[PDB]
């Protein structure tokens, strides 16, 4: 799976959060799968800096530290 | 009492008293309980091919696998089967989430 | 017919016979146990699961044969 760097990020408030969920259990169902974040920076960058505007950018990389770990996972084929 | 009378001729076994059973129950919706008491006479009568309409067992052995009727939505992660022994640490933390959730 | 003697078995002839018919009858069919009718008229068979093996099959199996077997007990436990 290809995460075309910022391609996550989106118009509306809610729907980038929509976008990860989706993209997460897409590759959830099919067990040996892989996830490739390209630049990483441009989605996950350091929560809660003075010089940053909008919080979305903290709001995305919090859901992130969420799904990708989280707790209850299980078939941790998901590299 | 009233269910296991009404539905079909059938009894608990002198082995317990319906006030532990009530005490089994805990939240359990009249109509949850109206499922319920289905499930446990479909168990006892083929998946047990006993010629018999007693239980003890039974219950423990299907009580947990069974969803209260009204309950279901969020799924609750018991899949973790995480053991506070497995945790080792953290008493400061430990002792007051025992104490404040809990207990 | 005067040959009332006896009514065990006979024949039908087209130059004799016509097509009469009643309402609507009853009655059970044959079992798989006892004989695969679509391999005898060469269907599309059916899987053949084997209870050994497959876990959820049997529980159905199990609910439909006990709603079978209460026809004789004679209570409204259909599920």
């Amino acid at each position: 799976f290809s995460v075309k760097g910022p391609e996550l990020l989106n118009m509306y408030i809610g729907e980038s959060e929509a976008n990860v969920r989706r993209v997460f259990q897409k590759a959830r169902e099919a067990k040996p799968c892989v996830i490739f974040f390209d630049q990483i920076d441009s989605v996950a960058p350091k929560r809660g800096n003075q010089g940053d505007s909008g919080g979305v950018m903290d709001r995305i990389v919090s859901q992130l530290l969420a799904e990708l770990d989280g707790m209850s996972t299980d078939a941790d084929g998901v590299f | 009492e009233y269910f296991f009378s009404k539905n079909q001729i059938m009894k608990l076994n002198r082995d317990l008293q319906f006030s532990d059973l009530s005490l089994e129950t805990e939240g359990f919706s009249p109509l949850d309980l109206e499922i319920f008491t289905e499930k446990i006479f479909y168990d006892l009568q083929l998946e047990r091919d006993c010629d018999n309409v007693v239980t003890r067992e039974l219950f423990s052995k299907s009580l947990s696998a069974f969803t209260p009727s009204a309950l279901r939505g969020v799924k609750l992660t018991k899949e973790t089967n995480i053991k506070w022994g497995d945790i080792g640490a953290l008493a400061n933390a430990k002792d007051v989430l025992l104490e404040t959730l809990e207990w | 017919d005067c040959f009332s003697k006896d009514n065990s078995h006979f024949i039908i002839d087209p130059n004799r016979t016509k097509l009469i018919t009643t309402n609507i009858t009853n009655r059970r069919p044959l079992p798989l146990s006892r004989s695969n009718l679509q391999r005898y008229y060469g269907f599309a068979e059916t899987f053949y699961y084997d209870l050994h093996i497959f876990p959820y099959v049997r529980q159905l199996v199990n609910i439909l044969e006990t709603s079978f077997n209460c026809s004789q007990r004679g209570i409204t436990l259909n599920a």
